[PDB]
């Protein structure tokens, strides 16, 4: 299952404090210790906190942990640039008899103004349709905390099948861009009234829509 | 004592299993990789 | 110091088999339990298996139950992950991890993983489609194989307002990516926009003219 819910993104200025929540259930958090792992882009994950609040030797005192009910929290004060990374909580699950990792949270140490994404959705081109295929391309650009959540809809219904999304990465102006693809059959494309790309960023959702017509 | 999670994958330890916790004979034999040594130990325990 | 290095990663056809190796050093390998964790492209961490310090017991994630086998050679200080009946969902970076000396629930040391791509694909050039239209316009570069695909616009004369996205490994087992440029809408129809795609692995270069949408 892997449930263990985490906010996809958290951020604060260098020197400020942040807190990352890990929401689980009785089968895991409720009855088992939680450990926290730090992961930089292309490096090996690192143990930051274990048994809820224990710090391995080497880990800065500014990292601390807590637990309450079926939730756990990673608190980081005095943020430093090297803290920017992905964080994952982890706990054993008595019911599933499996070790679960939270959904992951991107912690960004703010170095520029937050900026809302611009979203461009391209319908399948005539050429691709003539090749008997169809791809909707959703390009997301100029957003700052580099973390977005993308959702697709066929008409008004959610669609999670045939979707591929890229991890945000730096564009020339140092802001972030990402892309998402929705693979359909020319039939599906032609049959629906319309399709939509919804991008959620910092407490907001920008939705673009295109239609076969 | 066996909490019944993943602690039986970790190497046995006398201090934390039989002194910090109450252990079974098999739990102790898991430490003394010798049966007779375990029995001896148990005469005290 | 505690070092862990994973080996054996590479491309493999679905339904095939592959064995990963994890060389450990800097500690008494025999007294510690070990884990295997994987991470699909752009996804979160996923636990795979655990094996007792002596090799006796082991658990598995339902996702690999029956297909993967975890083992170790305490005389060679090596950990193994025998993967069989591989699938597309097994495509990911596989990590080797050590369990704390007194708590298997804690993974105190990890190694840099090893990439495992499960695909039936062979070298293949890209099919390039236009993304017709300040206005955003671009090229969809899909269904190519080895990953180095490069993109430039108007032979490299166009750079400002250009961004080429990382590739995605689609279901088909082939890669796809897009490249976009933002231009003055007033230049459409008179200024020609061409994306130059270079795919050295197949010795293929494709130039595609991106024209204003005429039917919309
Ligand atoms: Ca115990
Ligand atoms: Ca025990
Ligand atoms: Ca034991
Ligand atoms: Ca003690
Ligand atoms: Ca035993
Ligand atoms: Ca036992």
């Amino acid at each position: 299952q892997s449930v263990l819910t985490q906010p996809p993104s958290v951020s604060a200025a260098p020197g400020q404090k942040v807190t990352i929540s890990c929401s689980g259930s009785t089968s895991n958090i409720g009855n088992n210790y939680v450990s926290w792992y730090q992961q930089h882009p292309g490096k090996a994950p690192k143990l930051m906190i274990y048994d809820v609040s224990k710090r391995p030797s080497g880990v800065p005192d500014r990292f601390s942990g807590s637990k309450s009910g079926n939730s756990a929290s990673l608190d980081i004060s005095g943020l430093q640039s090297e803290d920017e990374a992905d964080y994952y909580c982890a706990a054993w699950d008595d019911s599933l008899s499996e070790f679960l990792f939270g959904t992951g949270t991107k912690l960004t140490v703010l170095g520029q103004p937050k900026a809302a994404p611009s979203v461009t959705l391209f319908p399948p081109s005539s050429e691709e349709l003539q090749a008997n295929k169809a791809t909707l391309v959703c390009l997301i650009s100029d957003f700052y905390p580099g973390a977005v959540t993308v959702a697709w809809k066929a008409d008004s219904s959610p669609v999670k099948a045939g979707v591929e999304t890229t991890t945000p990465s730096k564009q020339s102006n140092n802001k972030y861009a990402a892309s998402s693809y929705l693979s359909l059959t020319p039939e599906q494309w032609k049959s629906h009234k319309s399709y939509s790309c919804q991008v959620t960023h910092e407490g907001s959702t920008v939705e673009k829509t295109v239609a076969p017509t | 004592y066996n909490s019944g999670k993943l602690e039986e994958f970790v190497q046995g330890n006398l201090e934390r299993e039989c002194m910090e916790e109450k252990c079974s004979f098999e739990e102790a034999r898991e430490v003394f990789e010798n049966t007779e040594r375990t029995t001896e130990f148990w005469k005290q325990y | 110091g505690v070092q862990l290095v994973e080996s054996g990663g590479g491309v493999v056809q679905p339904g095939r088999s592959l064995r990963l190796s994890c060389a450990a050093s800097g500690f008494t390998f025999s007294t510690y339990a070990m884990h295997w964790v994987r991470q699909a492209p752009g996804k979160g961490l996923e636990w795979v298996a655990i094996i007792s310090y002596d090799g006796s017991k082991k658990y598995y994630a339902d996702s690999v139950k029956g297909r993967f086998t975890i083992s170790r050679d305490n005389s060679k200080n090596t950990l193994y992950l025998q993967m069989n009946s591989l699938r597309a969902e097994d495509t990911a970076v596989y990590y080797c991890a050590r369990a704390s000396i007194a708590a298997a629930r804690v993974l105190d040391y990890w190694g840099r993983g090893t990439m495992v791509t499960v695909s039936s694909a062979s070298t293949k050039g890209p099919s390039v489609f236009p993304l017709a239209p300040t206005a955003a316009l671009g090229c969809l570069v899909k269904d190519y194989f080895p990953e180095p695909v490069t993109v430039s616009w108007n032979s490299g004369a166009l750079t400002s307002g250009v961004h080429t996205f990382p590739a995605v490994l689609q279901s088909s087992g082939l890669y796809s990516l897009s490249s976009v440029v933002t231009v003055p809408s007033s230049s459409l129809g008179t200024q020609t926009y061409i994306c130059n795609v270079n795919h050295k692995p197949s010795n293929t270069k494709v130039d595609k003219k991106v024209e204003p949408k005429s039917c919309d």
